[PDB]
């Protein structure tokens, strides 16, 4: 099973960021304009027609699989072992072969 | 990586350090107010099978 | 005994989808996920407020911490609850993280009675589907019969080999300092660091500490900062981070699954 | 609910008839409970409007002076409703804003 590990949306002020790319599975980077966000103080920032939201998450192994999974084999000719009981009045045997 | 089929993530041992991936991830922008990361994705297919 | 390993730690309050009904008030009962991924059917749900640490940095059993307005308070444990549909018991109570095991149902909920003799509660949409072992159907441990292989979770209190990140809280908004007069404000009154930041340019932001006077403009147009950290904090998606993006902190995920019957 | 025998607004109590005197009792042991224990919201006067999960009956239990928990059941077939297309049963954090009818707590 896989996992979606979202770090921190930063958010910047009448302004803008530029998201560096990084070498991560599906690394995915979006920037919004015209946001306003409400907190409980009211507003975040103090700015009304330049304001930018930083939203980025990437998709990741979850941390249980280390004991459960799938494993898909390729699969090939096989061997063949027998165990046989060779009784014939002196002593019986048992063997694998 | 057919996203929602068997095995939509992969991994080529127990502890490799790179895998791959076809979640099928998108994002969108937010509502008024609320500060939150909107993610459609699609859902596990490990999980499904 | 010692397992120390919390001094930096700080509760938060996040935003929420119900709050008993309709009115979703940023809460101080954040639900970040629900873990199912053990077999037997018990839930590993990690929550906004920790359990079982003191104000001060001290092992409890039976107080709880939580926050609100930005400063710490206290309550007890034996009045949480936890249900999906009908009331279930929980089965541990660690740290920062809630263990139950629990009926079927489509809600997980918590819940505990606040300080100032409040029922605050969050609801959250989860699926949870009685997952089978063996091939029968049933819901309770019978007394005769057979036994079979499968994983839960131990209450060891102290484990290593998980983990997640901490980072400090940016900066904290408000417009709520006791800044008035008739044509000025008055530039503090509080106990901490503070940053302030207006647009009426004459003089920049700053990082006072004692009153101040701006002398010009109406208070629609000031708002101030709670700043640098005393603790850290959880890189929770619900609250935006500050320009210090590290992974300072890192912190146990304890009740490592084993094999059991 | 909220008069005492004397007018005022109490937010806690709640007067009722026993032997045709008008007696007190608290909102502090009030509970509505059908198919899980239910969850008031909103107490005005002589009606009750509260959310709480489907199922077949509803109840109504406060508790007296002498403590005991009189209560009375009766039969009513809620079911959840289907706005939209998709049957949900908790409101999530992102969606569609719909037209839909609710009460005022005025
Ligand atoms: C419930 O019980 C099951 C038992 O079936 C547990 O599964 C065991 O988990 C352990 C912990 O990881 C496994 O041990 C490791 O196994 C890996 C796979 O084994 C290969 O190599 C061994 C050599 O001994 C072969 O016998 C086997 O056929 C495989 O080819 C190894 O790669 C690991 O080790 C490497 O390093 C160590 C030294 O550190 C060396 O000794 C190894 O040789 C190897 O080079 C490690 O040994 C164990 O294999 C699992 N069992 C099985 C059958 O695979 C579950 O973990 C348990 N449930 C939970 C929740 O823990
Ligand atoms: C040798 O030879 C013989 C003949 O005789 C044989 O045998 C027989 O066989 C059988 C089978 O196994 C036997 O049996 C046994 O025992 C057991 C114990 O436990 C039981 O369980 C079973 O059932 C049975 O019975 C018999 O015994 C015999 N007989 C005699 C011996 O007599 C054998 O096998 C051979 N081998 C050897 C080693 O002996």
């Amino acid at each position: 099973d896989y996992k979606t590990k979202v770090p921190s949306p930063y958010v910047k002020c009448c302004g803008t960021a530029e998201c560096r790319t990084q070498d991560k599975p599906e690394y995915k980077c979006a920037v919004f304009t015209g946001v306003y966000p409400f907190m409980w103080g009211g507003a975040y920032c103090f700015c009304d027609s330049e304001n930018t939201q930083m939203s980025e998450a990437y998709v990741e192994r979850a941390d249980v699989c280390k004991h459960d999974y799938a494993a898909a084999y390729r699969a090939h000719t096989a061997s063949l072992r027998a165990k046989i009981k060779v009784t014939y009045g002196t002593v019986n045997q048992t063997v694998e072969a | 990586g057919q996203p929602g089929r068997f095995g939509d993530i992969q991994s080529r041992t127990l502890d490799s350090k790179d895998l791959y991936a076809n979640t099928g991830l998108k994002l969108a922008r937010p509502a008024a107010g609320n500060i939150h990361v909107p993610y459609t994705q699609t859902p596990s297919g490990f999980k499904t099978w | 005994n010692h397992f120390n390993a919390y001094k930096l730690t700080r509760p938060y309050v996040a935003y929420c989808a119900d709050c008993g009904m309709g009115h979703s008030c940023h809460s101080p009962a954040m639900i970040e996920n629900v873990q199912a991924d053990a077999t037997d059917g018990t839930l590993k749900i990690q929550f906004a407020s920790q359990i079982g640490l003191t104000k001060t940095d001290t092992h409890d059993h039976t107080k709880i911490r939580y926050a609100e307005g930005h400063d710490i308070a206290e309550a007890a444990r034996s009045t949480l609850k936890v249900h999906s549909s009908s009331e279930c018991a929980v089965t541990g109570t660690m740290g920062h993280f809630i263990l139950a095991k629990c009926p079927p149902g489509e809600v997980i909920s918590v819940s505990f009675v606040d300080s100032k003799n409040e029922q605050r509660t969050c609801r959250i949409a989860y699926h949870h589907e009685q997952r089978l072992i063996g091939r029968e159907r049933f819901t309770v441990r019978p007394h005769h019969g057979i036994e079979l292989p499968c994983t839960t979770y131990q209450l060891t209190t102290a484990e290593t080999s998980e983990e997640i990140d901490m980072h400090m809280p940016p900066d904290i908004p408000d417009r709520t300092i006791l800044s008035q007069q008739s044509g000025n404000v008055k530039i503090t009154v509080n106990g901490r660091t503070v940053k302030y930041s207006c647009s009426c340019g004459s003089k920049p932001s700053g990082t006072t500490t004692t009153d101040k006077t701006i002398n010009s403009c109406t208070v629609d147009k000031c708002q101030a900062y709670v700043t640098s950290h005393t603790k850290w904090q959880f890189n929770s998606p619900f609250v935006p981070r500050a320009e210090q993006a590290e992974r300072k902190g890192k912190v146990h995920i304890p009740f490592p699954l084993i094999n059991t019957t």
